[PDB]
């Protein structure tokens, strides 16, 4: 049972360091080729360096060659990323990767990670503000009712938004979040039998790692 | 170098039907591609290389053909777990370079969008800002346009427009619109109006409020 | 003689690239066999890590990449 687990990814500014590793558990590590590869907000992959399986040889693409250092420690059975001069373009998630064993030349890439996400910005830390969307006085008529909550200016990626501590999954809706300049705005919506809104709390429960923020909102009415 | 294009960028098939992805390099590469496949928010599995080889446990609707430049991916009756996205990428020259990727969705019968507009909450009033905001949710065809009316005639200034990935459970899309405001503009009008004009039908679903209502 | 070129395990690909081609230019056999030779000897030969880096070079990969993948860090 093969695995391979990254970690390292976080907040960096342009022209900062950060150092990702990958931990091989399932498979004689040293006997294989490994690789780190990326892919973009846009979701275009791009391959940036590999390694032999002695460690002492590396390669690298152009886009990164001289400014990233690709590395192994195999006794920790571990596949290291040395990041430097980040370029806002860096920002990605940073996937680890095995060549596989069998051809003559290597066929494919075998095994990925689940990968980290690294973001580059110069951009600051920030807590979200969490507003309720209440249905103000007018329509509402329907069996089932609408009701959501925005979570407005913070950085960086990602914020967890959860209705009533879960207990509420199915019929929801978190939109993917939106950079206005300097912080995102993420909404999120759920939907509920009408006849037990009011007089059934509905609150949502807003997370911000990155800033140790939670927040809950009640949604009362108007 | 070799460079890989693919194509299409997208393209939507229902289950039980045919499909095929192609792919094309700037050199030859005597069959040395695979192509990877990636469900929503997992990382990308080997699916296939050589062109025609599956990796293991691949299903069997799965065939890989191709020779020198031009290859291609091809999915017999297709299965709800099969749609995602589609990479190729090759092995023969030294910068293992992937192609732009074929987004697979599923196909279904038109749903129309619920459309919820939402005032500002007194606490965004406060700050200073506010933020009249609109879900039209649940759809199908992916496609809708937006018209924010402040007051009777459009507003296009400071709307903004979020989109979700196909539903898991009923292959519909919904869509997060956001007309921001300064808490002073946004005291100085009375509609405030949302228009949802999509395939399903003519006429837009219109769905708006006055200010004045309490 | 040709066999007894093989690259030392510190030795960066670029220098034994010279060796190989110094023996094999004074070796006496067609220029056709000398090239076999070199198609199962040279890339066959190197130490036993770089090949590793070689094999993932892809079939495609000129001398003028395996040396700069070849060489130290």
């Amino acid at each position: 049972d093969v695995k391979l687990v990254e970690s390292g990814g976080g907040l960096v500014k342009p022209g900062g360091s950060l150092k990702l590793s990958c931990a091989a558990s399932g498979f004689t590590f040293s006997s294989y080729t490994m690789s780190w590869v990326r892919q973009t907000p846009e979701k275009r992959l791009e391959w940036v360096a590999i390694i032999s399986s002695g460690g002492s040889y590396t390669y690298y693409s152009d886009s990164v060659k001289g400014r990233f250092t690709i590395s192994r420690d195999n006794a920790k059975n571990t596949l290291y990323l040395q990041m430097s001069s980040l370029k806002s373009e860096d920002t990605a998630m940073y996937y680890c990767t095995r060549d596989e064993g069998n051809g003559n030349y290597v066929e494919a890439m075998d095994y990925w990670g689940q990968g980290t996400s690294v973001t580059v910005s110069s951009a600051k830390t920030t807590p979200p503000s969490v507003y309720p969307l209440a249905p103000g006085s007018a329509a509402q008529t329907n069996s089932m009712v609408t009701l959501g909550c925005l979570v407005k200016g913070y950085f960086p990626e990602p914020v967890t938004v959860t209705w009533n501590s879960g207990s509420l999954s199915s019929g929801v809706h978190t939109f993917p979040a939106v950079l206005q300049s300097d912080l995102y705005t993420l909404s999120s919506s759920v939907t509920v039998p009408s006849s037990t809104w009011p007089s059934e709390t509905v609150t949502c429960n807003v997370a911000h790692p990155a800033s140790s923020t939670k927040v809950d909102k009640k949604i009362v009415p108007r | 170098d070799i460079q890989m294009t693919q194509s299409p960028a997208s393209l939507s098939a229902s289950v039980g039907e045919t499909v095929t992805i192609t792919c094309r390099a700037s050199g030859n590469i005597h069959n040395y591609l695979a192509w990877y496949q990636q469900k929503q928010g997992k990382s990308p599995q080997l699916l296939v290389y050589n062109a025609k080889t599956l990796a293991d446990g691949v299903p069997s609707r799965f065939s890989g053909s191709g020779s020198g430049t031009q290859y291609s991916l091809k999915i017999n009756s297709l299965q709800p777990e099969d749609f995602g996205s589609y990479y190729c990428q090759h092995f023969w020259s030294t910068p293992r370079t992937f192609g732009g990727g074929t987004k697979l969705e599923i196909k279904r019968a038109d749903a129309a969008p619920t459309v919820s507009i939402f005032p500002p909450s007194s606490e965004q009033l406060t700050s200073g800002g506010a933020s009249v905001v609109c879900f039209l949710n649940n759809f199908y065809p992916k496609d809708i346009n937006v018209k924010w009316k402040i007051d009777g005639s459009e507003r296009q200034n400071g709307v903004l427009n979020s989109w979700t990935d196909q539903d898991s459970k009923d292959s519909t899309y919904s869509m997060s619109s956001t007309l921001t405001l300064t808490k002073d503009e946004y005291e100085r009008h009375n509609s405030y109006t949302c228009e949802a004009t999509h395939k399903t039908s003519t006429s837009p679903i219109v769905k708006s409020f006055n200010r004045n209502e309490c | 003689s040709i066999l007894d070129i093989k690259q030392g395990p510190k030795e960066s690909f670029r220098d034994y690239v010279d060796r190989f081609f110094k023996t094999l230019r004074a070796e006496q056999c067609t220029q056709d066999v000398k090239n076999w030779m070199t198609d199962t000897l040279l890339v066959q030969n190197a130490n036993p890590d770089c090949k590793t880096i070689l094999r993932a070079l892809g079939p495609g990969a000129t001398l003028e990449e395996m040396m700069t993948a070849c060489q130290g860090v």
